[PDB]
Order: C-alpha cells, then structure tokens, then sequence
RNA sequence: UGGCACCUCGAUGUCGGCUCGUCGCAUCCUGGGGCUGAAGAAGGUCCCAAGGGUUGGGCUGUUCGCCCAUUAAAGCGGCACGCGAGCUGGGUUCAGAACGUCGUGAGACAGUUCGGUCUCUAUCCGCCACGGGCGCAGGAGGCUUGAGGGGGGCUCUUCCU
RNA sequence: AAGGGAUAACCGCUGAAAGCAUCUAAGCGGGAAGCCCGCCCCAAGAUGAGGCCUCCCACGGCAGCCGGUAAGGACCC
C-alpha cells in the first residue's frame, strides 16, 4: 500500500490580527500555516498550505530592548554597502517588512519556500483588500 | 613593514625556449 | 516650484556693469499644459508640459488622442515638472525674472566609449622611462587572493556622456518674453539644439 | 525614611480625580495630569491623597516614592504655583522683557531672545533678576535651566547667569 | 573626566553612581569625576 | 624579530617605485566634548567621531629616514609586507670583470663595484560598458511613482563684532 | 550645503529605591564634519515585473492552432 497523495486542493484563506502579538512567536505559526503542516495530508513537495493574511502589523510587539537594538541588515555588493537599519526605524517606515522578514526566514529556502512566501499577505492597519476571498479569522 | 631583508625565492625570468620539438 | 521645457540655442556673453557675463541662451516657452497629475488620480502632483509644435500628419492615433483630450494642438515633446501646478494652461518664460537663480537639466554630450583617462581623470602611464604600452591604461584593478575579485563600481573605461546631467544654481541674467528667451549665466549640458529643462533652483 | 508612605495634604479646594494610569489634579492655578504606574494605587481620602505599593519588591519601592512626589508636586503647583529666579551677574550683563518674552544681554555680539513655552511666565523685576514662574514644577526648572545655559557662570569671574541661591565658587587666574 | 578600569572614590565627598549601565563617580571636586572604561 | 614546518618545490615571481584603490581606527587634520598646574590667546591630557581631507622639492634603489619650502593636517596600519596574465626593473640570484678579504689552489663573501633577455591573442568568475531573448494574461503609443542603489561629504584666510 | 529628524561622548529637568543626594529605576530636555532624510544620478527582471493618459476590439475554420487585419511596429532608405 503506497502512501496517500492529495490531488489538487483549493487553498483556504485565513486571516490573523497581528496586534500586540509577540513578533517571532506569531511568525512560527504563520509558517506552519504556510507550509501546510496543520493539514493531515501534508505533502512536502507541493504548495498545499494556506494563504495567510495578517493585519495590524504596525502593532506587532516585542520584548527586551529589541526596538532600539535589533538591527535589520542589507548588503549592496558595493564597497562600504552594509546597511544597518534598526527595528524602531523599520516599523517607522515599512512596518509590514518586520513580520514579513520574520516569516521569510522561518520558511524553507528553495523555490517552493519562495512560493510559500508569496502566499503571505501582510498589511499595516486594520484593513486588507482580499474581501473577495472571504478570509477565515484565526486566533492564534 | 618587514626589516629582515626578504631575499627572493625565485630567479627573475628568464632564459631560452625549447624550440622546437620537430 | 516652477519649471519649463526649452531648447538650448548657444552662448555668448553680455556686458553688465562693466563685466562680461558668460551666458547660455535657451528658447523656453511656450509650453502648453497637456496633463495634470493629481494625488487623487495619480498619487502625486506635477504638470505634463508639451513643447515644440508637431506636424499632425506625424502624430499617431494613441498620441493624437492624448493631445485631443487636453484640447491642445500637437507637440513634439512631453515632459513633466514635478510638484508644479500652474494657474494657466500654458507655461512661458515669464515665470522667471532676471536675478532669480535656477537649475538646468539637459543631456550631456556623448563621448562614446571613453577611456579611463577621459572618463575618470586617471593619471595614465609614464610616456617614457620604460613604460611598455600602458600610457593610458588604468593600472591595477585589484588586490590578490583576498579579496580575489573586483568591486562593483570599479572606475573603468566605458560609455561616457549622453546622460542626464542637472547643473544647479545658475543665475537668470535676463528674460526676453517677446522671443521666449532665457539667458542663464554660465553653462548647461548638451549640444546647441539639445532639449533642456529649466526649474526653479533648490539651493537656498 | 519613607516617601511613598507619607500622605499628601490636599488644600481646599484642589480636585484630585483618579483614573488608571493617571491622576488629574485641578486647582486655582489650572490643571495638571500626572502619569502614574498602573502598579500603584492612588487613594483619595478626605483632603488627602495617599499612594500604595503592592509589595516590598525593589521596583515597587522605587515606583512608590516617585509616584507620591509627582502627585504631591502637581498638587502644590496648581495651588501655590512653582518658581525659580535667575540672577544675572557680570558688568555689561542685564536682561529686559520684550513683550511676553525674555531678552538676554550677556556679552555676545547679539542679544539672545527667549520664548516662553506654553505655561511659562517670564518676569524681570530688576534688570539683573529674572523669574521663571509656572504651574509645572518640571517645566519651570527646565526653562530655568535653559536660560542659565545661555551663559553659564564663569569659573574665574563672577559673571554669567546664576541661579538665585547659587554659590559663587571661583578659581585663581595667574 | 578620568576614564579607567578602576573607578573608586578619591575623597570623602566622592560618590559612586551607576548611570545607564555604566559606573561613574561624581564629586564636588571636578578632578574626581570618573567614568569606567 | 623569532619559533614551528601544515597546503603549495610536475613553480604561490619575490625589494622599491608607478598606477588604481579599498578597508581598520589604537584619529594627523577638520566636527563634538570632560579635566586642566584652563585668566585670554595658545596648549596639555583623556573621551566621542572614519564624512572628507591628509602638499611640493633635495639625498639615496631604497622602504625608512634626514633635510628645504609650505600646511588645517602633512596619521598609523590591513588587504600574498594590496596591486609584474597592469607597467616598471633602479635593487636583491645566474653566466663577464675588478677591488678588499679568505683560501697553496679551483675558488669563496647576511661585502663593495660596472654590466647583464620581464612572455601580441582572456575560456570561466569578477569588473566597466552595450545589446539580443523572453517575461511582466488582450494587444499598442506616450508619460511617470521610486522599493532599492550609487554619487557627494574637504578646508583655509581676512574683515565686521 | 541649508534644512528636518534620531544619536555619540558629554551636559542637564523632574525623581525615587536610600526622609538627604542622584541625568534614571518612571518620564522629559540639550548634544557631533559623523547617522536618517534632504541634493544629484541609476532604477519595476521591485518575477513583490507598480501607476496615469490615450489608441485598437468583439476576424474568419477546426487558457489550442491556423489565416487575413486593427492600433501600432519592424524591415529598407
Ligand atoms: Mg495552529
Ligand atoms: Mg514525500
Ligand atoms: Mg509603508
Ligand atoms: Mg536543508
Ligand atoms: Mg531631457
Ligand atoms: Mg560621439
Ligand atoms: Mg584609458
Ligand atoms: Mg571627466
Ligand atoms: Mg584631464
Ligand atoms: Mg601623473
Ligand atoms: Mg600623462
Ligand atoms: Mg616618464
Ligand atoms: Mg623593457
Ligand atoms: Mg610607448
Ligand atoms: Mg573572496
Ligand atoms: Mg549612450
Ligand atoms: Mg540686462
Ligand atoms: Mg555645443
Ligand atoms: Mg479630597
Ligand atoms: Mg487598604
Ligand atoms: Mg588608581
Ligand atoms: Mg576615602
Ligand atoms: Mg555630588
Ligand atoms: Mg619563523
Ligand atoms: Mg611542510
Ligand atoms: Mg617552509
Ligand atoms: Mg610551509
Ligand atoms: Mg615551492
Ligand atoms: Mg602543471
Ligand atoms: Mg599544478
Ligand atoms: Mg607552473
Ligand atoms: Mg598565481
Ligand atoms: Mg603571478
Ligand atoms: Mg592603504
Ligand atoms: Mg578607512
Ligand atoms: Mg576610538
Ligand atoms: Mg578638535
Ligand atoms: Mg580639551
Ligand atoms: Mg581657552
Ligand atoms: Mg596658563
Ligand atoms: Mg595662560
Ligand atoms: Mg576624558
Ligand atoms: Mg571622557
Ligand atoms: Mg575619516
Ligand atoms: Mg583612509
Ligand atoms: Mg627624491
Ligand atoms: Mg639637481
Ligand atoms: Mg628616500
Ligand atoms: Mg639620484
Ligand atoms: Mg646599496
Ligand atoms: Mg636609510
Ligand atoms: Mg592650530
Ligand atoms: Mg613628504
Ligand atoms: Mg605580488
Ligand atoms: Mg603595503
Ligand atoms: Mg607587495
Ligand atoms: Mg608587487
Ligand atoms: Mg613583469
Ligand atoms: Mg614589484
Ligand atoms: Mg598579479
Ligand atoms: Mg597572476
Ligand atoms: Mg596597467
Ligand atoms: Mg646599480
Ligand atoms: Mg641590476
Ligand atoms: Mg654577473
Ligand atoms: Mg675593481
Ligand atoms: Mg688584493
Ligand atoms: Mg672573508
Ligand atoms: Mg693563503
Ligand atoms: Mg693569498
Ligand atoms: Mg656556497
Ligand atoms: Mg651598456
Ligand atoms: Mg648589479
Ligand atoms: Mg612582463
Ligand atoms: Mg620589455
Ligand atoms: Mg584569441
Ligand atoms: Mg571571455
Ligand atoms: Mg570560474
Ligand atoms: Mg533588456
Ligand atoms: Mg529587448
Ligand atoms: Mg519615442
Ligand atoms: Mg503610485
Ligand atoms: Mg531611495
Ligand atoms: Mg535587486
Ligand atoms: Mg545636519
Ligand atoms: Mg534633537
Ligand atoms: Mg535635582
Ligand atoms: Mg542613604
Ligand atoms: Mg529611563
Ligand atoms: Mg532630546
Ligand atoms: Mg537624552
Ligand atoms: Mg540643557
Ligand atoms: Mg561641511
Ligand atoms: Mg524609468
Ligand atoms: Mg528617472
Ligand atoms: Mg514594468
Ligand atoms: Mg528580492
Ligand atoms: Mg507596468
Ligand atoms: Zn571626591
């Protein structure tokens, strides 16, 4: 008897209020939703997980002195091209990047991991455009 | 900046070509 | 934050208070407004200006239509000035007054595939004392095994010129509205005949 | 030994209503909101406000006293009012009032004009005495500090902006 | 300000303060003002 | 400066210069400070700071150093003591010659001296430029937002006060 | 450059634990040629491939192919 593999499945759209949630710990959950690993029919080689919409990212939360000390870093390829941008500033300029960059790092590398990232739709502020998909609210 | 004078290990090229072989 | 399209015509100098004033002359007006950009509609604010008249026999239908909608006869060139909303539906050189100071963009003269010396004022080689065929060569480009590679942006021979250059804080010396002439003091990118943009200056 | 435990006398008639995270103190000189730890309990008894720490843990003992004084101060401020006086010593140096604002003359190639912030009143009795008057203790000592900084007291000469009751301590010059 | 890996009192009036995760020593005599480093 | 002898002796070209730089900061200058046996001006010493700057000439292969004239300053170091498929080739490895010295001798020297062959063609990565292709769910002609990058970042003299 | 903003060392306001004192534990100021922005240039292969304006349009036979067009485009000069 050979292991079960799903035929193509229509993916569930789930929605999550990020407000006040502990950044990183929200982040791990979103990944599992993303990979599909909450589903009993999980298959490692195909995009069979959820689409996660997060809202109120600006209002992510964080322990210790990370606001002032956690530094996101970008390398340009040029001499002297390391950019160090601290979490405070990041939220202050592209708040949605904070959760995004957290989640990214906790998905697999590779083509599929990259596709899974594309299924994460993160927003600043209460509202999001995917009314069409009628996303199911999750409390995590 | 090294003081102990650094002798070359190699001879400055070069002498002669093994021309031809045929 | 006004601005205007125009073509560069040339240089002379004038005399003002017993001084020679090198000037470039620019034919600026008249530039009809042909689209406005609005924050509601566009996300920001600027005028699309037209400039120089065009033979409607050469104006393809998608373009003819854009002009049409803006109730404006065909123009050779369309360029936006950013964050500028003129009251009128036509911008002319009148918006500059002698003594104002402005910035001018234009496209620099192409120099084609330029060596390291013309491009980057490298020092080239000796021309004697033993120099072997390296008299305009760039020299070393690297280190050794560390880092074993070349920097991005290492200055090198390549194309040079025929680029956007904006030259800043030039003095308007005179404006001649009877002829659409702008006399800016000093020198502006591009060949006589080039197209230029004249904006109110940012340096204060 | 204890500041948080001492109670705060509230003269007639200043109001002291309490909300979580702040206490609001109104009086004859106006009002002042006092931001206060959620951890402390501010207690309103008859013509007395009292403050209570949840434990004898270090953080709390510290939060305790600070809290009292802040409310205590707010009280005194909206009633009596708060002030600091600045003396100006040095020969050519003198200050006069320009409209609402303070103009200082202190040896520079120019006067220094100083704006009253919201809630501050400058008063120049003599020309070598300036008074920073306000309802906010903290704000007053601030503006005071600022003005003083415009020309600190010299280390060699009795000269520059002084605090009333500031010791002239100088040192030798040769 | 003296800067050292041994900051201590110098006179009876000296006072060790710990300020923003550093150990200073403030005092009425300016010569005695120290930071640790 | 050494110790060790681990890749490399079916080759990792080595001093110095030139050219091009890039980085560290234990900062020479310029910005900002504390203390001063800081009156002033000037200066000592320490802290913060690597953005930019950091001259021309005599000697010598020299690096280094000394010196002349300046200067805000004339910083120190890393990059195979950066850079010979980039140049040089003055120096230090060959063959010639000589001096001093040593050896009976042939010869020798971490001595001196004059002379002495430095290799048109870039596969790949990297770099500077420029296109071709496809894509950006209809095809088109214009005009643009700027995510993200890169460039730039020096300083003096005088006068007023 | 100006200018805005956040900082370094440093200086502070208010202030307990510690009845005094304390720039700090709560909070708030001031503060560098440096940092962010601002200036100039590149830039939607930004495959996260954005936006605005205008043009063409439902063409024949069996998310496919073929043929003639549309707006346009290329070729050639
Ligand atoms: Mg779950
Ligand atoms: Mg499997
Ligand atoms: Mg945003
Ligand atoms: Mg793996
Ligand atoms: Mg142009
Ligand atoms: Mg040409
Ligand atoms: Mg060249
Ligand atoms: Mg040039
Ligand atoms: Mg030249
Ligand atoms: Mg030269
Ligand atoms: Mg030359
Ligand atoms: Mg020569
Ligand atoms: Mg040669
Ligand atoms: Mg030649
Ligand atoms: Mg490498
Ligand atoms: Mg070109
Ligand atoms: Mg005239
Ligand atoms: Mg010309
Ligand atoms: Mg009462
Ligand atoms: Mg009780
Ligand atoms: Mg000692
Ligand atoms: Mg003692
Ligand atoms: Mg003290
Ligand atoms: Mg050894
Ligand atoms: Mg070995
Ligand atoms: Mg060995
Ligand atoms: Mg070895
Ligand atoms: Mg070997
Ligand atoms: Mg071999
Ligand atoms: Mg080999
Ligand atoms: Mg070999
Ligand atoms: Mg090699
Ligand atoms: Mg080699
Ligand atoms: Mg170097
Ligand atoms: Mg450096
Ligand atoms: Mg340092
Ligand atoms: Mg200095
Ligand atoms: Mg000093
Ligand atoms: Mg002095
Ligand atoms: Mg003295
Ligand atoms: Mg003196
Ligand atoms: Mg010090
Ligand atoms: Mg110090
Ligand atoms: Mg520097
Ligand atoms: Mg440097
Ligand atoms: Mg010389
Ligand atoms: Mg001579
Ligand atoms: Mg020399
Ligand atoms: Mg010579
Ligand atoms: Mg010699
Ligand atoms: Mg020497
Ligand atoms: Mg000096
Ligand atoms: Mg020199
Ligand atoms: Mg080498
Ligand atoms: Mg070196
Ligand atoms: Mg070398
Ligand atoms: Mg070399
Ligand atoms: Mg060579
Ligand atoms: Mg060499
Ligand atoms: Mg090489
Ligand atoms: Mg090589
Ligand atoms: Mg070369
Ligand atoms: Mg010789
Ligand atoms: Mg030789
Ligand atoms: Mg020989
Ligand atoms: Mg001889
Ligand atoms: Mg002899
Ligand atoms: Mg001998
Ligand atoms: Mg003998
Ligand atoms: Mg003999
Ligand atoms: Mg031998
Ligand atoms: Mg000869
Ligand atoms: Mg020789
Ligand atoms: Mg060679
Ligand atoms: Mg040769
Ligand atoms: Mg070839
Ligand atoms: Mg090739
Ligand atoms: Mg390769
Ligand atoms: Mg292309
Ligand atoms: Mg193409
Ligand atoms: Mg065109
Ligand atoms: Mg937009
Ligand atoms: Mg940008
Ligand atoms: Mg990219
Ligand atoms: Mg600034
Ligand atoms: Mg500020
Ligand atoms: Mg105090
Ligand atoms: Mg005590
Ligand atoms: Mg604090
Ligand atoms: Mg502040
Ligand atoms: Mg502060
Ligand atoms: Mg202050
Ligand atoms: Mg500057
Ligand atoms: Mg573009
Ligand atoms: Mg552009
Ligand atoms: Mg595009
Ligand atoms: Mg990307
Ligand atoms: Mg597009
Ligand atoms: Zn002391």
């Amino acid at each position: 008897m050979k292991t079960y593999v799903p035929k193509q499945v229509e993916p569930r759209w789930v929605l999550i209020d990020a407000e006040g949630k502990t950044l990183g710990r929200l982040a791990t959950k979103i990944a599992t939703l993303l990979r599909g690993k909450h589903r009993p029919d999980w298959t490692p080689n195909v995009a069979m997980g959820d689409f996660v919409v997060v809202v109120n990212a600006d209002k992510i939360r964080v322990t210790g002195k990370k606001l002032e000390q956690k530094i996101y870093t970008r390398y340009s390829g040029y001499p002297g091209g390391l950019k160090k941008i601290p979490l405070e500033k990041m939220l202050a300029t592209h708040p949605e990047r904070v959760l995004e960059h957290a989640v990214k790092g906790m998905l697999p590398k590779g083509p599929l991991g990259r596709r899974l990232f594309k299924r994460l739709k993160v927003y600043a502020g209460p509202d999001h455009p995917h009314q069409a998909q009628r996303p199911e609210k999750l409390e995590v | 900046r090294r003081i102990r004078f650094r002798p070359p290990y190699l001879p400055r090229p070069g002498r002669r070509p093994r021309f031809p072989p045929p | 934050m006004k601005g205007i399209l125009g073509v560069k015509v040339g240089m002379t100098r004038i005399f003002r208070d017993d001084r020679a004033v090198p000037v470039t002359v620019i034919l600026a007006g008249p530039c009809p407004v042909v689209q406005r950009r609005t924050p509601e509609k566009d996300g920001y604010t600027a005028v699309q200006l037209g400039f120089l008249p065009q033979n409607p026999k050469r104006v393809n239908r998608p373009l003819k239509g854009h002009f049409a909608k803006a109730g404006v006869e065909p123009v050779r060139i369309l360029r936006e000035i950013r964050d500028f909303n003129p009251e009128g539906d036509t911008v002319t050189v009148e918006i500059f007054k002698p003594g104002e100071r402005v910035d001018v963009t234009g496209t620099s003269k192409g120099r084609g595939f330029a060596g390291v010396m013309k491009r980057w004022n490298f020092a080239g080689g000796p021309d004697s004392h033993g120099a072997h065929k390296i008299h305009r060569h760039p020299g070393s480009i690297g280190n050794r095994k560390t880092p074993g590679r070349v920097y991005k942006g290492k200055k090198m021979a390549g194309h040079y010129g025929a680029e956007r250059v904006t030259v800043m804080n030039l003095e308007v010396v005179d404006v001649i509205p009877e002829e659409n002439l702008l006399l800016v003091k000093g020198a502006v990118p591009g060949p006589n005949g080039g197209l230029v943009i004249v904006r109110e200056t940012k340096k204060a | 030994s204890r500041i948080g435990r001492l109670p705060i006398p509230v003269p007639k008639g200043v109001s002291v209503e309490v909300a979580p995270g702040r206490v609001k103190v109104k009086g004859p000189k106006g009002e002042l909101e006092v931001p206060v730890s959620p951890e402390m309990r501010v207690v309103v008894e008859e013509g007395v406000v009292r403050v209570e720490r949840p434990s004898d843990e270090r953080r709390h003992k510290s939060l305790h006293g600070l809290t009292r004084t802040l409310i205590a101060n707010a009280v005194k401020g909206v009633s009596e009012g708060y002030s600091k006086e600045l003396l100006i010593k040095g020969i050519g140096y003198r200050a006069r009032l320009v409209g609402r604002a303070l103009e200082l003359t202190v040896g520079f190639s120019h006067p220094v004009v100083v704006e009253p912030p919201e809630g501050i009143t400058f008063e120049v009795p003599e020309p070598t005495r300036v008074r920073v008057s306000g309802i906010d203790k903290q704000k007053v000592g601030q503006v005071a500090a600022n003005i003083r900084a415009i020309r600190k007291p010299s280390a060699y000469h009795e000269k520059g902006i002084y605090y009333a009751g500031e010791p002239v301590r100088l040192k030798p010059g040769k | 300000m003296k800067v050292r890996a041994s900051v201590k009192r110098i006179c009876d009036k000296c006072k060790v303060i710990r300020r923003h995760g550093r150990v200073y020593v403030i005092c009425e005599n300016p010569k005695h003002k120290q930071r640790q480093g």
